[PDB]
């Protein structure tokens, strides 16, 4: 109401003293506790603990990854989490060598429960998919408890370093030939409906545009060779009803300038990854389209 | 005939995306491969009949 | 247009003004020459090119 | 008074055991038609939209244009409401049927009750009482909004007993932690005017599209840059079995159609659209990130 | 031999070094004290003087 | 590298007129789209008048605004211009520049500008050989109208001769809504029409392949009953000719089918929607400011 409590400026908190030592200051009591600074007071961006299989953790332990939880029919797991790397072997668009690669890591007994479920259902594998967040600051053990990012940058605690986002080559693609001050990430899901099954075809792609409908069409170009399958596939097998020609849906957005090509290195063998850095999280739901 | 003449020209042949068709007009793109080696400079010339 | 903005800074000593039928009203009737209103309040009167 | 904070008031004085059945709701989403400050507890809550001849449909597309705004604190003569900014996390309250899981998208829906009594309301005040929304998960409400539809695609053949076999069990929905009986659109034997102002709009474009469309495929067809048109003639024959010599080979088309009349047939075709529109898509207002034991609160980021 | 004439003309680039001259007090350039905008985005606070 | 700077200031090159900087104090709050993002755009850059071409063509106007990053100004001191770049999902002030009466609640969507009555497009800012082209804000529903027409456009054509042509164009240019008329500037057929032309028939043709017999033959049905005043509207709308029970009852089948219908009718309904922008709360008395939320 005074006209000087609307001149006042935004209140600092940083300024004031924090709640746990303001109630210490009124006592004058000095506890073993280190109050002076609370740890995370200053972060924007949102996390959650997320327990993992001990057979999962590969690959996760460098920071910097994507946890897409996968819905299952089985009453215990429910909710068995999948990173993109063992997506990989069930990919079409992976090289063979690629391929044969990762998929010798995956040898625990808890990884091919994840191979196995993919696999027995009708339902198509975007349906059972979520996409979460990030790694970042591996538990590891017997039950890795995952900080996985809701919508922020990845980083090291106390902002000590930036984490980069690891995503791998043979998924990444750019439509455009120059790039442009800023890019969204958006991560995007391709059948290619055939006959006796239809494979799915993954693909992360960078990209200037923003609006809906121009990401689409430029969609419309490379995937139009599923686009005669999926119609083809329409003719052929009445009663038969497939959908979805593919799937897009937003992941986050980076600089462009900072993006440059890398390599993990994990159980001796070394696998090259595409390598985003200041990667901003923003989840987007998927978004279907013919 | 039309794929005949660009033997004759050694002309690569587009076959450009129709949603690129449309930024194509829009801005523009260098749709001349780079060559391997400048041995002096960019290339320039034109034609008037 | 008459320029308006410089009404809104330059002191007046003011009048106690009165008539009928509300401030509204005679504006909307059109009754004044040059009129102006506002409901928000635009910076038009701190801006000083 | 950093907070920004919605006030309401009670026109009823509340009774003191009514003061403690808002406090097991201080989580739960209050949805609100309209941004303001002072408001009635006539205008809270979904209870004014009420409707009696008017279907579900009428219900959920005023929801859409809702303020929706979590509870906050009671206090007295009080209610703290706060409207969640996009993107910062907020813990609401799963009052919905389904139990919650980790990372879940969700998206409001209108409450539905059904056949049995389980859960009933407690805040019955003067007529006027306080609904909520279920917040179902994202996946789940897409199924509860494809049986509504369909269900109305039978109320117009309820005569037979095998088409009310079939209504009978996709009134029964069987998903995790969780069987329910979504309540049937059909009432009195006629179908509820909302319902079948919707339904229309569904069989408009099976029909009106299963001519107009035929003129425009065979002009476009002459380019073949993406080949698929010289398939997609045939895909309008719509049919099963394979063709058997009785030349039907090419689709039907409409017969010198006036040219006023011709523009017609399309600016009604998408004006029904944009009635249908509505029930296509769900925006996701929240995301889980962690459920609290008990499945009661769990802290959620808000989207939208 | 064609009928043609051909005429292509070929725009250059030569580099120059060229040498500006002007009088004394030509122009009065005026500035203003520089101003410091602060912004905020998590990882840096980036400044544009 | 910084990402974009969220203040933008732009300065013009050319001297203003007195007359040039008073319009520029109304327009304070209108939504301004720049392409580049620079910390300091130059005013060509600024507008959407640098991308005028000799076709005039209102569909590249359509998917070029699209890729524009809208932006809110703000404090118009001296010759300097505030562009502040709105962030997502926060409350901001709007200020309107096309005339519409904009119910409150209604979803606002970024068009490309129109005319009204007058033609003149007076009190427009014209800064020698060029000029400050600024694209409505329009409730959605007329965004609906203004683009659904548009679509219809490049169809009826492909089968009507050229004096049927310009026949229909002269009609649908004109469009109606909320009492104000309006028209579209230079409809142009184009390739830019094509490209957007060909899936919406394609999106047509999955559609009437994807409906169950019964979803068809509810209305025919349904014309054999009941009567109402919609019913008689959609008899002519359909043509006229060409209980028995439902030859087919697979439930299991009938819901999976509808499923890829929504994928259609989130595509093909969607190639006349526009992303919404603004959402309004309260219009001012005025109708020349309302508080807004949420972006594209």
């Amino acid at each position: 109401m005074d006209a000087r409590a609307v001149a006042k400026r935004p209140r600092d908190p940083a300024d004031e003293d924090n709640e746990l030592v303001t109630a210490l200051k009124a006592k004058r009591e000095v506890n073993t506790i280190s109050v002076r600074y609370l740890y995370h007071a200053d972060h924007q961006a949102l996390t959650a603990r997320f327990f993992v299989p001990e057979g999962l953790v590969e690959f996760e332990a460098q920071p910097g990854a994507l946890l897409i939880r996968m819905e299952t029919g089985c009453d215990s797991p429910r909710h068995l989490y999948i990173s993109l790397y063992l997506l990989g072997i069930r990919a079409s668009n992976v090289s063979a060598s690629t391929r044969c690669l990762l998929e010798s890591v995956y040898t625990a007994s808890a990884a091919r429960a994840a191979l196995q479920w993919l696999d027995l259902g009708p339902h198509l594998l975007h349906r059972r998919l979520e996409t979460l967040g990030c790694v970042k600051t591996v538990s590891l053990g017997i039950t890795s408890l995952l900080t996985c990012v809701m919508r922020g940058y990845l980083y090291n605690t106390l902002k000590t370093e930036v984490f980069a986002l690891m995503i791998p080559k043979d998924m990444y693609l750019t439509w455009e030939e120059t790039r442009g001050r800023l890019q969204y990430v958006y991560l995007i899901i391709v059948y290619d409906y055939d006959g006796p099954e239809t494979r799915p075809g993954i693909y992360v792609l960078t990209s200037s545009i923003a609006h809906w409908q121009t990401l689409v069409d430029v969609a419309r170009g490379k995937f139009a060779r599923e686009r005669c399958s999926f119609v083809n596939r329409r003719i052929t097998r009445p009663r038969q009803i497939p959908l979805c020609t593919g799937v897009i849906q937003k992941l986050g957005w980076c600089l462009a300038d900072d993006i440059h090509t890398s390599f993990l290195v994990h159980k001796e063998l070394k696998l090259s990854v595409v390598r985003l850095d200041n990667f901003s999280v923003e989840l987007g739901d998927f978004r279907e389209f013919v | 005939v039309d794929r005949w003449i660009r033997h004759a020209a050694g002309v690569e042949r587009p076959q450009l995306l129709d949603t690129e068709t449309i930024s194509m007009l829009t801005f523009g793109s260098m749709s001349e491969r780079n060559a391997a080696a400048t041995v002096h400079g960019q290339k320039a010339a034109c034609e008037l009949i | 247009m008459e320029n308006w903005s410089a009404l809104e800074l330059l002191p007046k000593v003011g009048i106690p003004t009165d008539f009928l039928t509300h401030v509204k009203t005679s504006a909307g009737e059109e009754m004044f020459e040059a009129l102006r209103i506002y409901y928000g309040d635009d910076p038009e009167r701190y801006n000083i090119h | 008074a950093m907070e920004a904070n919605i006030f309401c008031t009670f026109d009823h004085k509340l009774s003191i055991a009514d003061v403690g059945k808002l406090t097991k709701l201080v989580a739960a989403v209050v949805p609100i038609p309209q941004r303001l400050h002072l408001i009635k507890h006539y205008q809270l809550g979904l209870h004014q939209f009420v409707d009696h001849t008017r279907g579900y449909v009428r219900l959920r597309g005023l929801l859409r244009n809702m303020t929706l705004t979590l509870m906050r604190r009671v206090e007295g003569n009080q209610i703290l409401l706060h409207v969640p900014t996009h993107g910062l996390l907020y813990t609401v309250l799963n009052t919905g049927p389904v139990t919650w899981e980790k990372g879940d998208a969700l998206c409001v829906l209108p409450p539905l009750f059904h056949g049995p009594l389980a859960r009933e309301n407690l805040l019955t005040l003067g007529q006027w009482e306080l609904v909520l929304p279920w917040i179902v998960p994202m996946p789940l409400a897409l199924e509860i909004n494809q049986r509504l539809l369909i269900m109305g695609l039978f109320s117009l053949d309820r005569s037979y007993e095998e088409v009310k076999a079939a209504v009978q069990q996709l009134q029964t929905i069987t998903f995790r932690d969780a069987t329910f009986t979504i309540p049937d659109p059909v009432i009195d034997q006629h179908l509820l005017i909302d319902m079948k102002t919707a339904c229309l709009s569904m069989s408009m474009v099976a029909n009106l599209a299963s001519e107009l469309t035929m003129t425009y495929v065979r002009k476009l067809a002459l380019e073949d840059s993406s080949m698929l048109l010289v398939k997609c003639q045939e895909l309008l024959m719509r049919l099963d079995r394979e063709r058997s010599v009785g030349e039907p080979r090419t689709p039907a088309r409409p017969q010198h159609v006036s040219p006023d009349d011709e523009i017609a047939r399309l600016s009604a075709l998408f004006v029904m659209l944009r009635q249908l529109d509505d029930l296509i898509r769900e925006q996701v207002v929240f995301t889980v990130c962690d459920v609290s034991p008990d499945n009661k609160s769990a802290t959620c980021i808000f989207k939208g | 031999h064609p009928g043609f004439a051909l005429t292509a003309v070929r725009t250059d680039t030569f580099e120059v070094d060229m040498l500006l001259y002007s009088g004394k007090s030509c122009t009065s350039v005026i500035i203003n004290n520089p101003i410091v905008t602060k912004e905020e985005r998590d990882i840096s606070t980036t400044y544009h003087v």
